[PDB]
Protein backbone atom coordinates (compact mmCIF):
# COMPACT_ATOMS: atom_id res chain seq x y z
CA UNK A 1 0.00 0.00 0.00
CA UNK A 2 0.49 3.85 -0.60
CA UNK A 3 0.57 5.65 2.60
CA UNK A 4 -1.55 9.05 0.90
CA UNK A 5 -0.06 11.43 3.74
CA UNK A 6 1.25 14.71 2.79
CA UNK A 7 -0.06 17.43 -0.40
CA UNK A 8 1.52 15.36 -3.39
CA UNK A 9 1.37 11.95 -2.59
CA UNK A 10 -1.28 11.14 -5.83
CA UNK A 11 1.99 12.12 -7.52
CA UNK A 12 4.43 9.87 -9.01
CA UNK A 13 8.05 10.74 -6.41
CA UNK A 14 9.54 14.03 -7.20
CA UNK A 15 12.99 14.60 -8.47
CA UNK A 16 15.63 16.27 -6.47
CA UNK A 17 15.08 18.95 -9.16
CA UNK A 18 11.34 19.09 -8.05
CA UNK A 19 11.75 19.17 -4.59
CA UNK A 20 14.37 22.65 -5.03
CA UNK A 21 11.86 24.39 -7.00
CA UNK A 22 9.09 23.74 -3.83
CA UNK A 23 11.92 24.99 -0.90
CA UNK A 24 12.34 27.96 -3.48
CA UNK A 25 8.44 28.60 -3.03
CA UNK A 26 8.39 28.73 0.08
CA UNK A 27 11.59 30.74 0.58
CA UNK A 28 10.16 33.92 -1.03
CA UNK A 29 7.29 33.67 0.74
CA UNK A 30 9.88 34.14 4.26
CA UNK A 31 8.99 30.68 5.65
CA UNK A 32 10.95 28.82 8.09
CA UNK A 33 12.13 25.05 7.07
CA UNK A 34 12.51 22.18 8.76
CA UNK A 35 12.94 17.91 8.60
CA UNK A 36 11.71 15.26 10.14
CA UNK A 37 11.66 11.27 10.58
CA UNK A 38 9.59 8.42 11.94
CA UNK A 39 8.96 4.45 11.56
CA UNK A 40 5.64 4.49 12.77
CA UNK A 41 3.04 6.04 10.68
CA UNK A 42 0.07 5.93 12.09
CA UNK A 43 -1.84 8.56 10.90
CA UNK A 44 -2.38 10.52 15.08
CA UNK A 45 1.38 10.17 15.42
CA UNK A 46 1.54 13.97 15.19
CA UNK A 47 5.53 14.06 16.62
CA UNK A 48 7.73 13.23 13.91
CA UNK A 49 11.55 13.09 14.93
CA UNK A 50 13.49 16.29 14.56
CA UNK A 51 17.02 16.32 12.08
CA UNK A 52 18.70 19.50 13.63
CA UNK A 53 17.20 22.98 14.45
CA UNK A 54 14.41 24.73 12.04
CA UNK A 55 16.28 26.61 9.16
CA UNK A 56 15.13 30.37 10.00
CA UNK A 57 17.00 32.74 8.11
CA UNK A 58 18.46 30.68 5.38
CA UNK A 59 17.92 32.03 1.95
CA UNK A 60 19.18 29.54 -0.35
CA UNK A 61 17.66 26.27 -0.89
CA UNK A 62 21.36 24.22 -1.33
CA UNK A 63 21.40 24.89 2.24
CA UNK A 64 18.26 22.65 2.71
CA UNK A 65 19.07 20.54 0.12
CA UNK A 66 21.99 19.25 1.65
CA UNK A 67 20.87 18.48 4.70
CA UNK A 68 18.44 15.89 3.57
CA UNK A 69 21.04 14.51 1.66
CA UNK A 70 22.60 14.02 4.85
CA UNK A 71 19.71 12.59 6.80
CA UNK A 72 19.09 10.19 3.50
CA UNK A 73 22.31 8.47 4.17
CA UNK A 74 22.52 8.66 8.03
CA UNK A 75 19.13 7.57 9.19
CA UNK A 76 17.11 4.19 9.11
CA UNK A 77 14.79 2.68 6.41
CA UNK A 78 11.13 5.08 7.16
CA UNK A 79 10.28 8.00 6.05
CA UNK A 80 11.82 11.67 5.85
CA UNK A 81 9.14 14.83 5.53
CA UNK A 82 9.58 18.43 5.17
CA UNK A 83 7.44 21.02 6.42
CA UNK A 84 7.29 25.24 6.23
CA UNK A 85 6.22 26.96 9.19
CA UNK A 86 4.70 30.95 8.93
CA UNK A 87 5.15 32.69 12.64
CA UNK A 88 2.83 35.75 11.48
CA UNK A 89 0.37 36.84 14.01
CA UNK A 90 -3.35 35.22 12.66
CA UNK A 91 -1.47 31.88 11.59
CA UNK A 92 1.66 30.93 13.89
CA UNK A 93 1.35 27.48 12.30
CA UNK A 94 2.77 24.82 9.51
CA UNK A 95 1.75 26.17 5.86
CA UNK A 96 3.24 23.18 4.36
CA UNK A 97 4.53 19.76 4.03
CA UNK A 98 4.99 16.93 1.68
CA UNK A 99 6.83 13.25 1.97
CA UNK A 100 10.41 13.42 0.22
CA UNK A 101 11.60 9.51 1.22
CA UNK A 102 9.41 6.36 1.53
CA UNK A 103 10.61 2.49 2.47
CA UNK A 104 11.19 -0.28 0.18
CA UNK A 105 7.43 -1.53 0.71
CA UNK A 106 4.82 -0.91 3.13
CA UNK A 107 2.50 -3.45 4.41
CA UNK A 108 -0.34 -1.12 6.13
CA UNK A 109 -2.96 -1.64 8.72
CA UNK A 110 -6.06 -3.36 9.54
CA UNK A 111 -8.83 -2.99 12.48
CA UNK A 112 -9.89 -4.44 15.26
CA UNK A 113 -13.69 -4.13 16.14
CA UNK A 114 -14.46 -4.20 20.51
CA UNK A 115 -18.54 -4.75 21.36
CA UNK A 116 -19.53 -2.40 23.56
CA UNK A 117 -23.56 -1.09 25.07
CA UNK A 118 -26.45 -2.04 22.38
CA UNK A 119 -24.66 -1.96 18.41
CA UNK A 120 -21.76 0.26 19.67
CA UNK A 121 -18.39 -0.86 18.16
CA UNK A 122 -14.88 0.98 19.63
CA UNK A 123 -12.20 0.65 16.75
CA UNK A 124 -8.21 0.54 17.24
CA UNK A 125 -6.31 1.02 13.66
CA UNK A 126 -3.22 -1.15 14.19
CA UNK A 127 0.75 -1.37 11.93
CA UNK A 128 1.84 -4.55 10.72
CA UNK A 129 5.28 -2.91 10.66
CA UNK A 130 5.34 -1.38 14.14
CA UNK A 131 3.39 -4.82 15.65
CA UNK A 132 6.18 -6.95 14.51
CA UNK A 133 9.66 -5.18 15.50
CA UNK A 134 11.42 -2.09 17.83
CA UNK A 135 11.94 1.18 16.35
CA UNK A 136 14.92 1.09 14.16
CA UNK A 137 14.48 -2.30 12.69
CA UNK A 138 10.64 -2.08 11.52
CA UNK A 139 11.53 -1.66 7.27
CA UNK B 1 17.69 -10.93 10.58
CA UNK B 2 15.22 -10.02 13.04
CA UNK B 3 14.17 -7.40 10.80
CA UNK B 4 13.47 -9.07 7.54
CA UNK B 5 11.48 -12.20 9.70
CA UNK B 6 8.56 -10.02 10.44
CA UNK B 7 6.97 -6.70 9.23
CA UNK B 8 7.33 -7.94 5.10
CA UNK C 1 -13.18 -24.41 10.27
CA UNK C 2 -15.80 -23.88 7.32
CA UNK C 3 -17.29 -20.51 7.81
CA UNK C 4 -21.27 -20.38 8.01
CA UNK C 5 -22.12 -17.23 6.49
CA UNK C 6 -24.99 -17.09 3.37
CA UNK C 7 -27.98 -19.11 2.68
CA UNK C 8 -26.60 -22.64 1.63
CA UNK C 9 -23.48 -23.16 3.58
CA UNK C 10 -24.66 -26.29 5.57
CA UNK C 11 -24.75 -27.75 1.54
CA UNK C 12 -21.32 -28.87 -0.21
CA UNK C 13 -19.71 -26.10 -2.43
CA UNK C 14 -22.31 -26.06 -5.27
CA UNK C 15 -21.40 -27.14 -8.93
CA UNK C 16 -21.54 -24.90 -12.23
CA UNK C 17 -25.26 -25.44 -13.09
CA UNK C 18 -26.40 -25.39 -9.61
CA UNK C 19 -25.03 -21.73 -9.65
CA UNK C 20 -26.97 -20.80 -12.91
CA UNK C 21 -30.19 -22.62 -12.27
CA UNK C 22 -30.26 -19.72 -9.04
CA UNK C 23 -29.31 -17.05 -10.79
CA UNK C 24 -32.27 -17.96 -13.48
CA UNK C 25 -34.48 -17.54 -10.12
CA UNK C 26 -33.40 -14.25 -9.44
CA UNK C 27 -33.70 -12.74 -13.28
CA UNK C 28 -37.18 -14.28 -13.22
CA UNK C 29 -38.21 -12.15 -10.30
CA UNK C 30 -36.85 -9.39 -11.88
CA UNK C 31 -33.47 -8.76 -9.70
CA UNK C 32 -30.37 -6.87 -10.16
CA UNK C 33 -27.25 -9.47 -9.60
CA UNK C 34 -23.75 -8.30 -8.43
CA UNK C 35 -20.67 -10.17 -7.23
CA UNK C 36 -18.30 -9.43 -4.19
CA UNK C 37 -14.70 -10.22 -2.91
CA UNK C 38 -12.65 -9.84 0.82
CA UNK C 39 -9.95 -11.46 2.77
CA UNK C 40 -11.17 -10.48 5.75
CA UNK C 41 -14.41 -12.66 7.34
CA UNK C 42 -15.68 -10.61 10.86
CA UNK C 43 -19.53 -11.53 10.86
CA UNK C 44 -19.78 -7.33 11.38
CA UNK C 45 -17.53 -6.98 8.11
CA UNK C 46 -20.24 -5.32 6.35
CA UNK C 47 -18.44 -3.79 2.95
CA UNK C 48 -16.77 -6.44 0.36
CA UNK C 49 -15.14 -4.91 -2.59
CA UNK C 50 -16.89 -4.54 -5.44
CA UNK C 51 -16.52 -6.10 -8.21
CA UNK C 52 -17.56 -3.33 -11.48
CA UNK C 53 -21.14 -2.05 -11.20
CA UNK C 54 -24.21 -4.28 -10.47
CA UNK C 55 -25.66 -5.63 -13.59
CA UNK C 56 -29.17 -3.62 -13.40
CA UNK C 57 -31.06 -5.16 -17.03
CA UNK C 58 -28.93 -8.11 -18.04
CA UNK C 59 -31.84 -11.26 -19.01
CA UNK C 60 -29.09 -14.09 -19.40
CA UNK C 61 -27.28 -16.15 -16.18
CA UNK C 62 -24.33 -16.82 -18.83
CA UNK C 63 -23.40 -12.85 -18.69
CA UNK C 64 -23.38 -13.10 -14.59
CA UNK C 65 -21.44 -16.74 -15.31
CA UNK C 66 -18.79 -14.78 -17.45
CA UNK C 67 -18.06 -11.91 -14.88
CA UNK C 68 -18.13 -14.98 -12.12
CA UNK C 69 -14.94 -16.55 -14.06
CA UNK C 70 -12.92 -13.67 -14.48
CA UNK C 71 -13.09 -12.58 -10.90
CA UNK C 72 -11.85 -16.30 -10.14
CA UNK C 73 -8.81 -16.03 -12.34
CA UNK C 74 -7.99 -12.05 -11.50
CA UNK C 75 -8.77 -12.08 -7.61
CA UNK C 76 -6.14 -12.94 -5.09
CA UNK C 77 -7.34 -16.37 -2.47
CA UNK C 78 -10.51 -15.45 0.03
CA UNK C 79 -14.17 -15.56 -0.51
CA UNK C 80 -16.63 -14.62 -3.17
CA UNK C 81 -20.24 -14.01 -3.04
CA UNK C 82 -23.31 -13.32 -5.05
CA UNK C 83 -26.12 -10.98 -3.88
CA UNK C 84 -29.62 -9.95 -5.56
CA UNK C 85 -31.05 -6.83 -4.86
CA UNK C 86 -34.75 -5.72 -5.21
CA UNK C 87 -35.84 -1.47 -5.53
CA UNK C 88 -39.74 -2.55 -5.25
CA UNK C 89 -41.54 0.58 -2.76
CA UNK C 90 -41.22 -1.84 0.66
CA UNK C 91 -37.91 -3.21 0.20
CA UNK C 92 -34.91 -1.20 -1.78
CA UNK C 93 -32.64 -4.24 -0.09
CA UNK C 94 -30.73 -6.96 -0.79
CA UNK C 95 -33.11 -10.17 -1.12
CA UNK C 96 -30.15 -13.32 -1.41
CA UNK C 97 -26.52 -13.70 -1.16
CA UNK C 98 -24.83 -17.31 -1.23
CA UNK C 99 -21.10 -18.05 -1.67
CA UNK C 100 -19.19 -19.11 -4.67
CA UNK C 101 -15.64 -19.57 -3.68
CA UNK C 102 -13.54 -20.21 -0.92
CA UNK C 103 -10.16 -20.21 0.31
CA UNK C 104 -7.87 -23.31 0.71
CA UNK C 105 -8.09 -23.46 4.70
CA UNK C 106 -9.70 -20.91 7.46
CA UNK C 107 -7.76 -21.16 10.44
CA UNK C 108 -11.30 -19.20 12.21
CA UNK C 109 -11.29 -16.94 15.43
CA UNK C 110 -10.31 -16.90 19.19
CA UNK C 111 -12.15 -14.58 22.09
CA UNK C 112 -10.26 -11.76 24.09
CA UNK C 113 -11.66 -11.02 27.53
CA UNK C 114 -11.40 -7.54 28.95
CA UNK C 115 -12.65 -7.46 32.76
CA UNK C 116 -14.74 -4.73 33.56
CA UNK C 117 -16.87 -3.07 36.41
CA UNK C 118 -18.10 -6.31 38.95
CA UNK C 119 -18.14 -9.21 36.76
CA UNK C 120 -18.91 -7.33 33.15
CA UNK C 121 -16.79 -8.79 30.11
CA UNK C 122 -16.21 -6.62 27.47
CA UNK C 123 -15.61 -9.31 24.63
CA UNK C 124 -13.43 -8.75 20.94
CA UNK C 125 -13.43 -11.88 18.40
CA UNK C 126 -10.11 -12.05 16.52
CA UNK C 127 -9.07 -13.70 12.93
CA UNK C 128 -6.33 -15.89 12.44
CA UNK C 129 -5.36 -14.77 9.36
CA UNK C 130 -6.01 -11.10 9.53
CA UNK C 131 -3.54 -10.52 12.30
CA UNK C 132 -1.11 -12.31 10.62
CA UNK C 133 -0.85 -10.91 7.04
CA UNK C 134 -2.05 -7.59 5.09
CA UNK C 135 -4.59 -7.66 2.61
CA UNK C 136 -3.74 -9.58 -0.44
CA UNK C 137 -1.25 -12.08 1.00
CA UNK C 138 -3.65 -13.42 3.90
CA UNK C 139 -5.03 -16.93 2.31
CA UNK D 1 4.07 -23.85 34.25
CA UNK D 2 1.14 -26.26 36.19
CA UNK D 3 -2.43 -25.66 35.50
CA UNK D 4 -3.78 -25.06 39.07
CA UNK D 5 -7.45 -25.84 37.93
CA UNK D 6 -9.34 -28.46 39.53
CA UNK D 7 -9.09 -30.56 43.81
CA UNK D 8 -5.92 -32.33 43.38
CA UNK D 9 -4.23 -30.47 41.42
CA UNK D 10 -1.37 -29.37 44.20
CA UNK D 11 -0.66 -33.94 43.72
CA UNK D 12 1.17 -35.64 41.67
CA UNK D 13 -0.84 -37.13 38.64
CA UNK D 14 -2.77 -39.50 39.70
CA UNK D 15 -2.47 -43.28 38.97
CA UNK D 16 -5.36 -45.14 37.08
CA UNK D 17 -6.07 -47.28 39.87
CA UNK D 18 -6.23 -43.50 42.05
CA UNK D 19 -8.70 -42.67 39.60
CA UNK D 20 -11.24 -45.27 39.99
CA UNK D 21 -11.52 -44.98 43.87
CA UNK D 22 -12.49 -41.24 43.48
CA UNK D 23 -15.26 -42.66 40.77
CA UNK D 24 -16.51 -45.47 43.03
CA UNK D 25 -16.35 -42.59 45.49
CA UNK D 26 -19.00 -40.45 43.54
CA UNK D 27 -21.30 -43.38 42.63
CA UNK D 28 -21.89 -44.74 46.73
CA UNK D 29 -23.03 -41.41 46.72
CA UNK D 30 -25.90 -42.02 43.37
CA UNK D 31 -24.40 -39.13 41.52
CA UNK D 32 -24.35 -38.57 37.60
CA UNK D 33 -20.36 -38.80 35.76
CA UNK D 34 -19.19 -36.61 32.69
CA UNK D 35 -16.35 -36.14 30.58
CA UNK D 36 -15.06 -33.03 29.29
CA UNK D 37 -12.60 -31.65 26.94
CA UNK D 38 -10.43 -27.96 26.31
CA UNK D 39 -7.83 -26.34 24.39
CA UNK D 40 -8.18 -22.40 26.04
CA UNK D 41 -7.56 -23.03 29.68
CA UNK D 42 -8.86 -19.27 30.45
CA UNK D 43 -9.56 -19.51 34.08
CA UNK D 44 -12.94 -17.80 32.96
CA UNK D 45 -14.20 -20.39 29.61
CA UNK D 46 -16.79 -21.63 31.63
CA UNK D 47 -18.01 -24.37 28.85
CA UNK D 48 -15.41 -26.66 28.46
CA UNK D 49 -16.07 -29.50 25.02
CA UNK D 50 -19.04 -32.38 25.93
CA UNK D 51 -17.92 -36.31 25.48
CA UNK D 52 -21.25 -37.78 24.79
CA UNK D 53 -24.17 -37.46 27.52
CA UNK D 54 -23.66 -37.96 30.99
CA UNK D 55 -23.77 -41.17 32.83
CA UNK D 56 -27.09 -41.10 34.54
CA UNK D 57 -27.57 -44.69 35.85
CA UNK D 58 -24.77 -46.42 35.70
CA UNK D 59 -23.19 -47.71 38.68
CA UNK D 60 -20.02 -49.48 37.76
CA UNK D 61 -16.58 -47.13 37.51
CA UNK D 62 -15.74 -49.78 34.38
CA UNK D 63 -17.64 -47.63 32.67
CA UNK D 64 -16.25 -44.21 33.19
CA UNK D 65 -13.04 -45.91 32.96
CA UNK D 66 -13.41 -47.19 29.27
CA UNK D 67 -14.96 -43.58 27.89
CA UNK D 68 -12.19 -41.27 29.65
CA UNK D 69 -9.61 -44.49 27.51
CA UNK D 70 -11.53 -43.54 24.19
CA UNK D 71 -10.99 -40.20 24.48
CA UNK D 72 -7.15 -40.48 25.37
CA UNK D 73 -6.78 -41.98 22.21
CA UNK D 74 -9.28 -39.82 20.00
CA UNK D 75 -9.26 -35.81 21.07
CA UNK D 76 -6.45 -34.07 19.97
CA UNK D 77 -3.47 -32.38 22.58
CA UNK D 78 -5.04 -30.27 25.24
CA UNK D 79 -6.73 -31.12 28.68
CA UNK D 80 -9.23 -33.79 30.06
CA UNK D 81 -11.80 -33.64 33.51
CA UNK D 82 -14.22 -35.34 35.32
CA UNK D 83 -17.53 -34.15 36.74
CA UNK D 84 -19.73 -35.32 38.99
CA UNK D 85 -22.95 -33.61 39.26
CA UNK D 86 -25.81 -33.86 42.04
CA UNK D 87 -29.81 -33.21 41.19
CA UNK D 88 -31.21 -33.15 44.61
CA UNK D 89 -33.61 -29.97 45.90
CA UNK D 90 -31.04 -27.59 46.96
CA UNK D 91 -28.38 -28.15 44.99
CA UNK D 92 -28.96 -29.21 41.42
CA UNK D 93 -25.26 -28.18 40.51
CA UNK D 94 -21.36 -29.96 40.34
CA UNK D 95 -20.11 -31.28 43.55
CA UNK D 96 -16.85 -32.43 42.23
CA UNK D 97 -14.17 -31.99 39.35
CA UNK D 98 -10.46 -33.05 38.73
CA UNK D 99 -8.23 -32.76 35.68
CA UNK D 100 -7.28 -36.67 34.39
CA UNK D 101 -4.72 -35.42 31.81
CA UNK D 102 -2.42 -32.77 30.70
CA UNK D 103 -0.89 -31.65 27.34
CA UNK D 104 3.71 -31.90 27.59
CA UNK D 105 4.15 -28.45 28.04
CA UNK D 106 1.99 -25.17 28.68
CA UNK D 107 3.56 -21.75 28.76
CA UNK D 108 0.68 -20.07 30.84
CA UNK D 109 -0.26 -16.27 30.44
CA UNK D 110 0.82 -12.44 30.62
CA UNK D 111 -1.50 -9.54 31.95
CA UNK D 112 -1.82 -6.29 29.62
CA UNK D 113 -2.64 -3.18 31.01
CA UNK D 114 -4.88 -0.28 29.83
CA UNK D 115 -4.95 3.22 31.42
CA UNK D 116 -8.74 4.62 32.02
CA UNK D 117 -9.33 7.72 34.52
CA UNK D 118 -6.81 8.73 37.26
CA UNK D 119 -4.79 5.91 38.31
CA UNK D 120 -7.57 3.39 37.25
CA UNK D 121 -6.22 -0.04 34.78
CA UNK D 122 -8.31 -2.29 33.28
CA UNK D 123 -6.90 -5.85 33.18
CA UNK D 124 -6.72 -8.44 30.36
CA UNK D 125 -5.48 -12.12 30.97
CA UNK D 126 -3.68 -13.18 27.52
CA UNK D 127 -2.81 -16.98 26.71
CA UNK D 128 0.53 -17.81 25.26
CA UNK D 129 -1.22 -21.03 22.85
CA UNK D 130 -4.92 -19.57 22.19
CA UNK D 131 -2.68 -16.36 20.64
CA UNK D 132 -0.50 -18.26 18.78
CA UNK D 133 -2.70 -21.65 16.64
CA UNK D 134 -6.11 -22.20 16.12
CA UNK D 135 -8.19 -25.04 17.84
CA UNK D 136 -6.85 -28.53 17.20
CA UNK D 137 -3.70 -27.27 16.88
CA UNK D 138 -2.28 -25.41 20.12
CA UNK D 139 -0.27 -28.31 21.85
CA UNK E 1 7.24 -16.81 1.79
CA UNK E 2 5.62 -13.89 3.85
CA UNK E 3 2.25 -15.56 3.33
CA UNK E 4 2.33 -19.02 3.63
CA UNK E 5 4.54 -18.65 6.78
CA UNK E 6 1.90 -17.39 8.72
CA UNK E 7 -2.05 -17.38 8.77
CA UNK E 8 -2.17 -21.57 8.00
CA UNK F 1 17.21 0.63 24.15
CA UNK F 2 18.37 1.21 27.55
CA UNK F 3 15.91 1.04 30.61
CA UNK F 4 15.89 4.28 32.62
CA UNK F 5 14.58 2.80 36.20
CA UNK F 6 16.64 3.43 39.08
CA UNK F 7 18.38 6.18 40.59
CA UNK F 8 21.84 6.09 38.55
CA UNK F 9 21.15 4.60 35.14
CA UNK F 10 21.95 7.59 33.53
CA UNK F 11 25.32 6.68 34.00
CA UNK F 12 27.58 3.78 33.13
CA UNK F 13 27.24 0.25 34.62
CA UNK F 14 28.75 -0.05 38.16
CA UNK F 15 31.54 -2.06 39.43
CA UNK F 16 31.45 -4.81 42.27
CA UNK F 17 33.73 -1.61 44.20
CA UNK F 18 30.90 0.99 43.13
CA UNK F 19 28.40 -1.36 44.50
CA UNK F 20 29.95 -2.08 47.41
CA UNK F 21 30.41 1.80 48.63
CA UNK F 22 26.66 2.62 47.88
CA UNK F 23 25.42 -0.82 50.35
CA UNK F 24 28.11 0.85 52.53
CA UNK F 25 26.44 3.57 52.84
CA UNK F 26 22.86 2.45 53.57
CA UNK F 27 24.28 0.23 56.55
CA UNK F 28 25.96 3.34 58.16
CA UNK F 29 22.40 4.81 58.23
CA UNK F 30 20.78 1.35 59.71
CA UNK F 31 18.30 0.68 56.95
CA UNK F 32 17.59 -3.31 55.43
CA UNK F 33 18.32 -4.20 52.34
CA UNK F 34 17.06 -6.58 49.97
CA UNK F 35 17.16 -8.06 46.52
CA UNK F 36 14.75 -8.44 43.33
CA UNK F 37 14.41 -9.83 40.09
CA UNK F 38 11.73 -9.70 36.92
CA UNK F 39 11.75 -10.34 33.13
CA UNK F 40 8.49 -7.82 32.29
CA UNK F 41 9.94 -4.03 32.57
CA UNK F 42 6.78 -2.27 32.54
CA UNK F 43 6.78 0.92 34.83
CA UNK F 44 3.44 -0.15 36.44
CA UNK F 45 5.04 -3.60 37.13
CA UNK F 46 5.31 -2.79 41.51
CA UNK F 47 6.21 -6.42 42.26
CA UNK F 48 9.19 -7.90 41.06
CA UNK F 49 9.96 -10.94 42.60
CA UNK F 50 11.76 -11.25 46.17
CA UNK F 51 15.10 -13.31 46.75
CA UNK F 52 15.22 -14.70 50.02
CA UNK F 53 14.01 -12.60 52.92
CA UNK F 54 15.39 -8.66 53.76
CA UNK F 55 18.75 -8.79 55.49
CA UNK F 56 17.63 -6.70 58.58
CA UNK F 57 20.59 -7.13 61.28
CA UNK F 58 23.25 -7.26 59.10
CA UNK F 59 26.44 -4.86 59.31
CA UNK F 60 28.62 -6.03 56.67
CA UNK F 61 28.26 -5.12 52.88
CA UNK F 62 29.99 -8.83 51.89
CA UNK F 63 27.17 -10.82 53.26
CA UNK F 64 24.75 -8.75 50.77
CA UNK F 65 27.46 -9.10 48.17
CA UNK F 66 27.37 -12.76 48.03
CA UNK F 67 23.48 -12.97 48.08
CA UNK F 68 23.72 -11.22 44.72
CA UNK F 69 26.32 -12.98 43.80
CA UNK F 70 24.05 -16.11 43.91
CA UNK F 71 21.16 -14.67 42.32
CA UNK F 72 23.15 -13.61 39.25
CA UNK F 73 24.71 -17.60 38.64
CA UNK F 74 20.98 -19.07 39.61
CA UNK F 75 18.31 -16.74 38.04
CA UNK F 76 17.49 -16.84 34.37
CA UNK F 77 18.41 -13.69 31.46
CA UNK F 78 16.40 -10.75 33.21
CA UNK F 79 16.92 -7.68 35.63
CA UNK F 80 18.03 -7.66 39.21
CA UNK F 81 17.86 -4.43 41.60
CA UNK F 82 18.55 -4.07 45.29
CA UNK F 83 16.49 -2.45 47.76
CA UNK F 84 17.06 -0.25 51.26
CA UNK F 85 13.71 0.71 53.36
CA UNK F 86 13.77 2.72 56.31
CA UNK F 87 11.00 1.36 59.46
CA UNK F 88 11.29 4.27 61.16
CA UNK F 89 8.06 6.51 62.55
CA UNK F 90 7.04 9.20 59.27
CA UNK F 91 8.78 7.29 56.89
CA UNK F 92 8.04 3.14 56.84
CA UNK F 93 9.23 2.59 53.19
CA UNK F 94 11.80 2.05 50.79
CA UNK F 95 14.85 5.04 50.57
CA UNK F 96 16.55 3.74 47.93
CA UNK F 97 16.67 1.85 44.57
CA UNK F 98 19.12 0.84 41.25
CA UNK F 99 19.96 -1.93 38.73
CA UNK F 100 22.87 -4.26 38.93
CA UNK F 101 21.99 -6.52 36.23
CA UNK F 102 21.31 -5.70 32.91
CA UNK F 103 20.16 -8.33 29.63
CA UNK F 104 22.49 -8.63 26.68
CA UNK F 105 20.00 -6.53 24.49
CA UNK F 106 16.52 -4.80 25.71
CA UNK F 107 13.87 -4.25 22.18
CA UNK F 108 11.57 -1.72 24.05
CA UNK F 109 8.13 -0.70 23.73
CA UNK F 110 5.55 0.29 21.51
CA UNK F 111 1.96 2.39 22.18
CA UNK F 112 -1.29 1.01 21.12
CA UNK F 113 -3.74 3.40 20.69
CA UNK F 114 -7.69 2.97 20.98
CA UNK F 115 -10.14 5.75 19.77
CA UNK F 116 -13.30 6.86 22.58
CA UNK F 117 -15.53 9.86 22.37
CA UNK F 118 -14.95 12.75 20.54
CA UNK F 119 -11.00 13.11 20.09
CA UNK F 120 -10.01 10.93 23.20
CA UNK F 121 -7.59 8.02 23.03
CA UNK F 122 -7.26 5.14 25.61
CA UNK F 123 -3.15 4.43 25.27
CA UNK F 124 -1.83 1.07 26.20
CA UNK F 125 2.54 0.94 26.75
CA UNK F 126 3.39 -2.60 25.31
CA UNK F 127 6.88 -4.78 25.84
CA UNK F 128 8.17 -6.75 22.87
CA UNK F 129 10.13 -9.34 24.86
CA UNK F 130 6.84 -10.40 26.95
CA UNK F 131 4.32 -10.52 24.18
CA UNK F 132 6.64 -13.33 22.42
CA UNK F 133 7.78 -15.42 25.00
CA UNK F 134 6.52 -16.87 28.25
CA UNK F 135 8.36 -16.12 31.79
CA UNK F 136 11.86 -17.88 32.41
CA UNK F 137 12.47 -17.50 28.24
CA UNK F 138 12.43 -13.81 27.16
CA UNK F 139 16.28 -12.50 27.36
CA UNK G 1 4.90 -28.03 11.45
CA UNK G 2 1.79 -25.00 11.94
CA UNK G 3 1.50 -26.51 15.66
CA UNK G 4 5.07 -27.07 16.96
CA UNK G 5 5.87 -23.14 15.13
CA UNK G 6 4.69 -21.12 18.07
CA UNK G 7 2.99 -21.84 21.52
CA UNK G 8 6.31 -23.55 22.94
CA UNK H 1 15.37 -22.21 20.40
CA UNK H 2 11.74 -21.27 21.30
CA UNK H 3 13.43 -18.19 23.31
CA UNK H 4 15.72 -16.87 20.91
CA UNK H 5 13.03 -16.91 17.64
CA UNK H 6 11.34 -14.09 19.12
CA UNK H 7 11.63 -10.91 21.80
CA UNK H 8 15.14 -10.29 19.95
Amino acid sequence: MRLTQGCFSFLPDLTDQQIEKQIAYCITKGWAMNVEWTDDPHPRNSYWELWGLPLFDVKDPASVMFELREARKSCAAGYIRINAFNAAYGTESCVMSFIVNRPSNEPGFYLERQELEGRRIAYTTKSYSVQANPEGGRY
Amino acid sequence: KWSPRGGS
